[PDB]
């Protein structure tokens, strides 16, 4: 509960690594998932990375290459943008979901209860 | 082709390949399959691939029953397997994402696991019993050949299953996405082909028909038993010399003897359930020890993952290593392996098995230098005596255990001890489960209690078994 945020601009060709860090119950209860809500569209779905880390996914498009990773310990989750583009200058958000049995898409905002506020990456 | 074998086994053996090579190829995409394309929890996920598992291994007793009980078997096993082909279309319909999404998938991927679930069991025993009953009952000997064929059948499917499934899910685009339905569209034919040469044997087969509602007699019949005792506040003969001999003012001899020597082979079973829970904790912790141990080879760079291929292949050298030679050696003196005898030996096999692999692990532990390389690091070999063994007690007591369920049981219910032999797996499979959350020990320490429980289960088995008496 209580996840944040961290990142800024960077080159247009450049890459970023952004930061979500849990304030709340521990780290490993949560599904977590990052979305990106470009100025003046819907929010996107980027990558997911399940409790223990052991099954992740990523959009379709995953603009380069991402790759997310967390530590329970400290709880703090990183995503891994490489090949970053005059597109995907977003507003990349953390959302995180507690453990439980549901049938609702793991790719999906509706299976995310707590969104917590998103940088500003820019190109 | 000679004598003493019938040609309808050909179609009985190549069956039980086509369709386990069918479920594995099923079985391994299942996971992706819920993860990727449904988008589902890992919780979700894992869940539900237990729960069918779980299903599957319990449905047999339903299977058995509605064989023996009425309709006879190669009617059980034609009508399952059509309900089997039809839950393998919807699973392949179900993965289409063209029609529909995230709610016809979801129904369909459910409602044809549920039904592959119901064939697998009432194709599991009914096979293995129909297949039997092709032979003579004189012909004992030629019975326990056929039986090997059938687990090195099973066991080859299983194989080529694990080398060709990577294939189908490799690189190939269904509609735009990773493509799902080929890869369960492939089992799907495997199964319908699997169908067909079974059907295709019918006028060679040797169809027995069933010898009444034989599940309800004896349920009643041990009903009645158990209800006779209860004199409260009387009695002079509720039951002497059995808990059976007085349930006969009705249910005829024929019938108590039936369920006496149902009831007996079960009692010696009732341990079994803990023997396949402690030898199935192997394929995991195994993989955890060969991740801590070197493995170049020289030759060709082994991933500890791939070291589990090399239970079914040494299963493949073994059975007719086993079958025909070291039993022949056996029988060459006066020594007598009694079909009881084998499973005990197997079950001391696997302890070794386990204590072998306490060992390798306190190797692995005992390392100290001289990018640095441990000089005391163990290569993936080391670990060939342990999958040795291992395999060894699976060939014993696997292919020992399917002969003797089916020697042993009334000619009225042979696929019901079949399903007996089934029931402990899907009980042992549930022990696993309970028990795989439990864990806080050390990797060392866990194999010499693994090993030192599977001694103490095999205690129990062997004087069990000495006190059994056979059916006669
Ligand atoms: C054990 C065992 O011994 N004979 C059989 C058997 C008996 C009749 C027909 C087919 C088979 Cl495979 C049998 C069996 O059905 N189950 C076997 C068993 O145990 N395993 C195989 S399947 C499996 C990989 C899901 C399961 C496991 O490892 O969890």
């Amino acid at each position: 509960q209580l996840v944040e945020s961290g990142g800024g601009l960077v080159q247009p060709g450049g890459s970023l690594r952004l930061l979500c860090v849990a304030s709340g119950r521990p780290f490993n209860d949560y599904d977590m998932g990052w979305f990106r809500q470009a100025p003046g569209k819907e929010r996107e779905f980027v990558a997911s990375i399940s409790w223990s880390g052991r099954v992740t996914d990523y959009s379709d498009s995953m603009k380069g290459r991402c790759t997310v990773s967390r530590d329970n310990a400290k709880g703090t989750m990183f995503l891994q943008m490489s090949n970053l583009v005059p597109r995907d200058t977003a507003v990349y958000y953390c959302a995180a979901a507690r453990r439980r049995w549901t049938f609702k898409a793991t790719n999906t905002e509706e299976f995310y209860e707590t969104w917590g506020q998103g940088t500003q990456v820019t190109v | 082709f000679g004598s003493s074998y019938p040609v309808s086994i050909a179609f009985i053996v190549v069956n039980e390949f086509c369709e386990r090579f069918s479920y594995y190829g099923m079985k391994a995409v299942l996971t992706l399959y819920f993860l990727y394309f449904l988008h589902w929890n890992e919780d979700t996920s894992t869940s539900v691939y237990h729960a069918f598992s779980s299903l599957c291994y319990f449905t047999p007793i339903l299977g058995a029953a509605i064989a023996d009980s009425w309709l006879g078997k190669f009617k059980t096993i034609i009508y399952l397997s059509l309900v089997y082909v039809l839950g393998h279309v919807f699973k392949s319909l179900g993965a289409i994402p063209i029609l529909g999404g995230k709610m016809l998938h979801t129904i369909l991927s459910l409602v044809g696991l549920s039904l592959i679930a119901l064939g697998t069991g009432g194709i599991k025993p009914c096979v293995a019993a129909f297949g039997g009953d092709q032979f003579e009952e004189e012909h004992a000997e030629a019975r326990t050949r056929y039986f090997s064929v059938f687990y090195l059948a099973i066991n080859a499917g299983s194989l080529i299953s694990t080398f060709i499934t990577p294939m189908l899910r490799g690189d190939v685009k269904c509609f735009g996405q990773d493509c799902y339905a080929l890869a369960f569209g492939v089992p799907g034919l495997l199964m319908v082909l699997a169908l067909v040469v079974f059907a295709m044997g019918s006028k060679m087969y040797r169809k027995p028909p069933p010898e009444g509602n034989i599940v309800a007699q004896v349920i009643k019949c041990i009903w009645f038993a158990l209800c006779n005792r209860f004199r409260n506040r009387s009695g002079d003969l509720p039951k002497r010399q059995h808990w059976l001999d007085w349930a006969a003012e009705k249910y005829p001899k024929h019938l108590i003897a039936d369920v006496k020597a149902l009831t007996r082979v079960l009692f010696l079973y009732i341990p079994l359930p803990m023997f396949w829970a402690l030898l199935d904790q192997q394929g995991s912790r195994w993989t955890l020890q060969a991740n801590k141990m070197n493995g170049d080879l020289g030759f060709f760079v082994l991933q500890p993952d791939q070291m589990q291929v090399l239970n079914p292949f040494l299963v493949l050298i073994f059975i007719p290593l086993f079958d025909l030679v070291i039993y022949r050696l056996i029988s060459k003196c006066r020594i007598n392996f009694s079909s009881l005898r084998k499973m005990a030996v197997g079950m001391i096999l696997a302890c070794l098995a386990f204590a072998v692999a306490a060992l390798v692990e306190t190797k692995i532990n005992g390392m100290i230098h001289p990018e640095d390389i441990p000089v005391n690091k163990l290569s993936i070999a080391w670990q060939l005596p342990q999958y040795v063994l291992v395999t060894a007690a699976e060939v014993m007591f696997s292919v020992t255990g399917l002969e003797f369920s089916y020697s042993q049981a009334p000619s009225s219910m042979k696929s019901v001890l079949q399903a007996a032999w089934l029931l402990t797996v899907a009980v042992g499979n549930i022990i696993v489960l309970v028990v795989a959350q439990f864990s806080g020990l050390a990797q060392w320490a866990e194999f010499v209690l693994f090993s030192c429980l599977l001694l103490v289960v095999c205690l129990i088995f062997s004087v069990m078994a000495y006190y059994y008496v056979p059916l006669k």
